[PDB]
């Protein structure tokens, strides 16, 4: 027995990250936050919707402005949106109908498109020509690219379905780090506020953290019972939400190391999208698999609001980072902006 | 020169049970009309603002709920039974109501050519203007072919009056309503039946070669053509309902020409507000029948 | 990008004559397409604007009527044909590139210049001429005053700000009050508070004389400035 | 032959995750207290704006 000493010393060890993980375990969020008062039903009445797609939209990013959103479809057209006014800025054509994936740069002069191209194409929204055009076509991965996001104008993290993540330098075009561990699909990916760590959520039902720096994994977090679908970090970024396919999402902690509460009912049987939370971190909004979209009030798991507006499967979701809005993006080729009324 | 009162049953039998009875079968008919047809108009409404194919059901959404606009006179008038209000009044009724029943016609006859033009000819791949084209002129040729029945129209004294039609000239009366009844309930009953017999002959063509070329088996046969009757059942009352409840109308017109010449035919101006109130009930229906399957009572 | 005009010179009063702006360099069929022109000894003027694939035309009410302008956009290529040119409408024509998007910078590259030698209410926009003797390393405000409020209710100030070197065509320096143009240095600034505006330069060189000109841009009758002139 | 070398690359990053001081729950959830109920008065859906700053008006 060669394999199999040191295979069991791996489950030794895990059985001891797990009864660690249990040992510091003093209290259940539920309880600890028992005591505050509910937020109580949401609103949100659609401000906009951003008609122009002409087929399922898979992915949409807010620009740092909180105005300009990138929404892509695969109708192989990427637009640039002006929320404010409904307008379309730009109508970026994509070189392979498949896009799974959209971004918008920090400084907002570039957006990036990937998918079963197995490519991670930059475009330079600022040129002198007056046309956007692609900057670099990140083309090193063996999978489908899943998510795509930019942690500055030179430097993007994006997560494919080879189980791999990797950082990518875009003026060399080469991976300058390669991150391995998920033994399935990467869906999803978020970097932390500070953009020094990031969790990708993967099939295998794990989502692990990450350092962009040092390479490697740091935590591995497991408790989901099917594939994670969507990932999202907290607005402090100790703390991160991933949905899944078995109609779940789960807060989990950095420093606490395991999970904190669930948000599930009995009435939703649908995986869920999308996720992402409020500025404040008390609104944890779920896109689900049945044309609906839950606010899960993101400290006593009370779903506190129903956006229905859909006709078919909400596929992306994203709050602006001012928090001021709320786009929904499903596969009737529409977006909708929403925000609280008072 | 009795000529006709339309909707002026002088010596009713229990009028007050008589005039009860029609006003709560009218404002029930106009209940569930109007109802329906709000309900239908926004779901189509909604249907298209998501890029549905551009279609004509909604004409005949809106043709019928204006068909139910001039009911409120009718009853007014039933009770009165003499036609008290103004002759200018009284033209607007006779004209409103023969223009949406042939807007009507032919938006529904207009429906069918489109779908068995689609689901034979344009499977997938008919302009919206050229489909608007035609759906302005249904609405034109309808208004300008009862026009007849607005210039020839004027109210007369009896015994105390009537709202009856002038028609002068009699040979151009008849002429005129052959022309209505040939081009206006023959020609798009023809169109209908037409077009839902190819939409089931097709059916069944593809059917059958599903069943002889690609050599399938009786017991699978019957495990995928489970809506070949539910399909069929669907059409077939389509089109009988269709002319079952358009054919009142049109026969209560023809036997009113042959009292033209046939006084002695002695007819039933109240049979005469009954075929109207059937063809009011035809416009609460029209919703069901075009929004079947996309909901069964829920 | 490159923006080249070709036609214009000595016109006898009464006469007609066909401009053509040659654009190559970037794609001309997304960009709106300004005519500018500046009197001899004086300030700029705004003459015609044509929108992308000519859905839309403005004209000034100088010229309004008398001139036509048109865009050939396979070629590439502006077109200005005049009709009984005056004695007025002598002046060098400018041909400057122009697109309107949310964060866009209207008014980029302006074109290189043809001079028309024609022989034998609005927004006002007011700045005196202010010829300072100034010195490299000078810190100097230029102020000029409109007639009406130029901040919008959407948030926008459109007040545009120009530089015209000696015997060169005019640039961008900043748009909407605040955003500076891309390629002008860092030095350049400028504030206002829907009236009384100015322009702000810290670091003075050289290189930064010439005419200042301000311009609104709330509605299609455009105006410019006198123009201020720096010297030493 | 190949999967010792993983399988020692996964023992040492078991090794180097094992060895962090993870507070207790109850720090931890005091902190996102703290952040919950002190940024409350800036978010614009917990607690919506008025109108009258709203932009989306
Ligand atoms: C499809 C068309 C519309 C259907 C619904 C119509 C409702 C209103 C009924 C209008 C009937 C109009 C004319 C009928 C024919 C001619 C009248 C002439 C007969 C009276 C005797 C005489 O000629 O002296």
């Amino acid at each position: 027995s060669e394999l199999d000493q040191l295979r069991q010393e791996a489950e030794q060890l895990k059985n001891q990250i797990r009864d660690a993980r249990k040992a510091c375990a003093d209290a259940t969020l539920s309880q600890i936050t028992n005591n505050i008062d509910p937020v109580g039903r949401i609103q949100m009445r659609t401000r906009r919707t951003l008609r122009g797609h002409l087929a399922k939209i898979y992915a949409m990013h807010w620009g740092t402005d909180s105005r300009l959103l990138v929404s892509a479809s695969q109708d192989g057209k990427l637009i640039i949106w002006d929320s404010y006014t409904t307008n379309k800025v730009h109508a970026i054509p994509l070189r392979s109908s498949w896009v799974m994936t959209c971004a918008y740069a920090p400084s907002g002069n570039y957006v990036a498109c990937g998918g079963l191209d197995n490519i991670c194409s930059i475009y330079n929204l600022k040129t002198r020509e007056g046309n956007v055009r692609v900057s670099r076509e990140l083309a090193g991965h063996t999978g489908y690219l899943s998510c795509c996001r930019f942690l500055d104008d030179n430097q993007i993290v994006t997560s494919s379905g080879d189980t791999t993540c990797a950082l990518w330098d875009i003026e060399t075009g080469q991976q300058t780090t390669t991150f391995t561990g998920h033994t399935g699909d990467v869906m999803s990916l978020s970097l932390a506020p500070d953009t020094r760590l990031f969790v990708s959520g993967a099939c295998d039902a794990s989502a692990k953290l990450w350092d962009v720096r040092e390479g490697m994994c740091r935590q591995t977090f497991t408790g989901h019972e099917s594939d994670i679908n969507a990932i999202c970090f907290f607005p402090n970024g100790n703390a991160f939400a991933t949905g899944s396919d078995d109609a779940t999402c789960r807060l989990f902690d950095l420093r606490a190391d395991q999970e904190l509460m669930t948000y599930s009912h009995d009435n939703i049987i649908c995986g869920i999208t999308s996720v992402s939370f409020s500025k404040s971190g008390r609104l944890l909004l779920a896109g689900y698999d049945d044309f609906n979209c839950n606010v899960w009030d993101a400290l006593k798991a009370d779903r506190a609001g129903v956006l229905a507006g859909h006709d078919n499967r909400v596929s992306c979701l994203g709050v602006t980072d001012d928090g001021m809005a709320v786009a929904t993006g499903s596969w009737d080729s529409f977006l909708k902006i929403w925000n609280g009324s008072s | 020169r009795t000529r006709f009162p339309f909707f002026s049953d002088v010596k009713g039998d229990h009028r007050l049970v008589l005039a009860a009875v029609e006003t709560t079968v009218l404002v029930l008919i106009f209940a569930v009309s109007l109802l329906g047809n709000v309900c239908a108009l926004v779901l189509v409404a909604r249907r298209r603002r998501r890029g549905a194919t551009a279609c004509l059901v909604l004409n005949l959404f809106c043709a019928d709920l204006l068909f139910i606009s001039a009911i409120p006179l009718v009853l007014a008038v039933r009770w009165t039974e003499a036609w008290l209000l103004g002759p200018v009044a009284c033209h607007l009724l006779f004209y409103v109501m023969t223009l949406s029943g042939s807007v009507t016609i032919l938006t529904l006859a207009a429906v069918s050519l489109e779908r068995m033009v689609c689901i034979v000819h344009l499977q997938r791949g008919p302009g919206r203007r050229a489909r608007a084209v035609l759906l302005a002129l249904i609405w034109g040729y309808s208004a300008v072919a009862a026009l007849p029945l607005c210039v020839f129209f004027r109210v007369v004294p009896q015994r105390i009056s009537i709202c009856t039609l002038i028609w002068p000239t009699i040979p151009g009366e008849i002429s005129w309503d052959v022309s209505f009844v040939t081009l206006n309930f023959l020609v798009p009953g023809l169109v209908i039946v037409i077009s839902y017999s190819k939409i089931l002959q097709i059916t069944k063509a593809s059917r059958k070669r599903l069943t002889v070329s690609l050599a399938y088996s009786e017991s699978h046969q019957i495990r995928v053509s489970q809506q070949d009757f539910r399909l069929f059942r669907t059409l077939f009352l389509l089109m009988v309902s269709f002319f079952i409840m358009w054919s009142p109308i049109i026969i209560t017109i023809l036997l009113i020409l042959i009292q033209n010449f046939k006084q002695d035919l002695v007819i039933w101006p109240s049979l005469f507000f009954w075929v109207v109130a059937f063809t009011f009930a035809n416009s609460a229906l029209n919703p069901i029948l075009y929004n079947m399957t996309l909901c069964r009572n829920e | 990008v490159q923006l080249v005009e070709s036609g214009g010179g000595l016109v006898q009063p009464g006469g007609s004559r066909k401009l053509s702006c040659s654009a190559s360099g970037f794609a001309f069929s997304s960009f709106g397409m300004h005519w500018v022109r500046q009197a001899p000894e004086k300030g700029l003027e705004w003459v015609a604007y044509i929108s992308s694939g000519s859905g839309t035309i403005y004209y000034a009410d100088t010229v309004k009527g008398r001139f036509t302008i048109s865009r050939d956009d396979p070629k590439n290529t502006l077109f200005l044909q005049m009709t009984s040119l005056r004695s007025e409408d002598t002046a060098m024509y400018y041909c400057v590139r122009s697109i309107y998007y949310y964060g866009s910078s209207p008014f980029d590259f302006w074109g290189q210049g043809t001079t028309l030698t024609v022989s034998a209410a609005d927004i006002v926009m007011t700045q005196a001429t202010s010829s300072v003797p100034v010195t490299p390393g000078e810190s100097v405000s230029i102020s000029c005053r409109s007639s009406k409020s130029l901040l919008h209710s959407n948030g926008n100030t459109y007040l545009y700000w120009f530089l015209q070197r000696p015997g060169q065509s005019p640039q961008l320096l900043i748009y909407r009050m605040s955003n500076l143009a891309s390629g002008v240095p860092d030095r350049f600034s400028g504030s206002g508070s829907g009236t009384a505006f100015t322009l702000t330069i810290s670091r003075l060189e050289a290189e930064d004389v010439g005419v200042y000109y301000c311009m609104q841009h709330l509605e299609y009758p455009l105006t410019f400035g006198a123009g201020t002139k720096l010297e030493l | 032959t190949a999967s010792i070398a993983q399988a020692r690359k996964l023992v040492e990053q078991l090794k180097m995750e094992a060895n962090i001081d993870r507070i207790k729950v109850s720090k931890a959830a005091a902190d996102l207290m703290a952040y919950c109920e002190a940024h409350a008065k800036e978010d614009p859906l917990l607690t919506p704006v008025p109108a009258s700053e709203n932009p989306f008006r």
